[PDB]
């Protein structure tokens, strides 16, 4: 259980400043090992950003800095830029059962446009799909920012986690974000419940849509 | 220039064996350890293991011990990651990187491994019917393999309001995606909407008209 703990998300506006903590345990930072930082832009390999706690590889601007005191390492980014938007991972050698440990990662969002709540459209299974002996509820989530949502499905009022697939948000052409979630059911399941709900949580607020088998 | 170059993307089926490679250039490969890292789609980096190519010393994460074999052939500057029996859950990006005084200063470009029991299969296309003055409608492109599919609306003439989502890989081993367009409520019935679905791998072309209830 050698572990490096990072906050899941940090955010700042362009030109502002953020810090990303990386809290260790006795086997890693606790044992004196150095911490290193990696930047990963969407669709690319991770890039070394800071090594040996505080050193910068050539090509890494001085806006990025790292420190390590006690059992805590930290990455500081000043003068935030939109190209800084990425996942950041801390890592170290360790003494435990593993030799190398990565932190869980921190998504940095650079807040260059205003917050937008998601628009949610919930489609019931089509007639054509039902006559094919299947039923898929389609929850489409559009026009939101920042690009992070959590989706929860409800059968009547009870949670359903089985048969759920959800996409990671991606940019619409209008530069806001969209995502989708699917609930697969037997036509029997669809018919046996009063109604079904897609609940989308975005920045601590939940927008919910509901469909029922009996309504047109 | 120090580089690590990995073998190309793989599409395999459960139970099949697979060996992917990580080739070093521009440095003495024998003298630096190579780590392997898994990244599930949308998830974080997971250390899988590491090998000292000078003497073949290998250590694995407890999570990967017995699931995978890391090896190396120093005479040709290559490290490998090998499965005897792939699982669908092995679907991920795999990176190699070298340990160095600047640790993991150099990474491979990654190898995408897709594991699915599916044969090539064309999608079933289902209409998503419309129920501030605009209506949302679309098409459900269900149960296809492999990637990709192309979706257009009205042969390309309708592009405004259109969003075509990325695919989900389902537990069944098949992909599904959806495509929506926002259109004026008053144009319904009068204006006709057709999604055009192209799946080259199976030579499937479907035209599905989407109409109100």
């Amino acid at each position: 259980q050698s572990v490096l703990t990072q906050p899941p998300s940090v955010s700042g506006a362009p030109g502002q400043r953020v810090t990303i903590s990386c809290t260790g345990s006795s086997s890693n930072i606790g044992s004196g090992y150095d911490v290193h930082w990696y930047q990963q832009l969407p669709g690319t390999a991770p890039k070394l950003l800071i090594y040996g706690n505080s050193k910068r590889p050539s090509g890494v601007p001085d806006r990025f800095s790292g420190s390590k005191s006690g059992t805590s390492a930290s990455l500081a980014i000043t003068g935030l830029q939109s190209e800084d938007e990425a996942d950041y991972y801390c890592a170290s050698w360790t003494d435990g059962l593993s030799l190398v440990v990565f932190g869980g990662g921190t998504k940095l969002t650079v807040l260059g446009q205003p917050k937008a709540a998601p628009s949610v459209t919930l489609f019931p299974p089509s007639s054509e799909e039902l006559q094919a002996n299947k039923a898929t509820l389609v929850c489409l989530i559009s026009d939101f920012y920042p690009g992070a949502v959590t989706v929860a499905w409800k059968a009547d009022s009870s949670p359903v986690k089985a048969g759920v697939e959800t996409t990671t948000p991606s940019k619409q052409s209008n530069n806001k974000y969209a995502a989708s979630s699917y609930l697969s059911l037997t036509p029997e399941q669809w018919k046996s419940h009063r109604s079904y709900s897609c609940q989308v949580t975005h920045e601590g607020s939940t927008v919910e849509k509901t469909v029922a088998p009996t309504e047109c | 220039e120090v580089q690590l170059v990995q073998s190309g993307a793989e599409v395999k089926k459960p139970g099949e064996s697979l060996k992917i490679s990580c080739k070093g250039s521009g440095y003495s490969f024998s003298n630096y350890w190579i780590g392997w890292v898994r990244q599930m789609p949308g998830k974080g980096l997971e250390w899988m293991g590491i090998i000292d190519p000078s003497n073949s010393y290998t250590r694995y994460s407890p999570s990967f011990q017995g699931q995978v074999t890391i090896s190396a052939d120093k005479s040709i500057s290559t490290a490998y990651l090998q499965w005897s029996s792939l699982k669908a859950s092995d679907t991920a990006m795999y990176y190699c990187a070298r340990w160095y005084y600047k640790p993991f200063d150099v990474w491979g470009q990654g190898t995408l491994v897709t594991v699915s029991s599916a044969s090539t299969k064309g999608p079933s296309v289902f209409p998503l019917a419309p129920s501030g003055g605009t209506a949302a409608l679309g098409c459900l492109v269900k149960d296809y393999f492999p990637e990709p599919v192309t979706v257009s609306w009205n042969s390309g003439a309708l592009t405004s309001g259109v969003h075509t989502f990325p695919a989900v890989l389902q537990s069944s081993g098949l992909y599904s995606l959806s495509s929506v367009v926002t259109v004026p409520s008053s144009s319904l019935g009068t204006q006709t909407y057709i999604c055009n679905v192209n799946h080259k791998p199976s030579n499937t072309k479907v035209d599905k008209k989407v109409e109100p209830k």
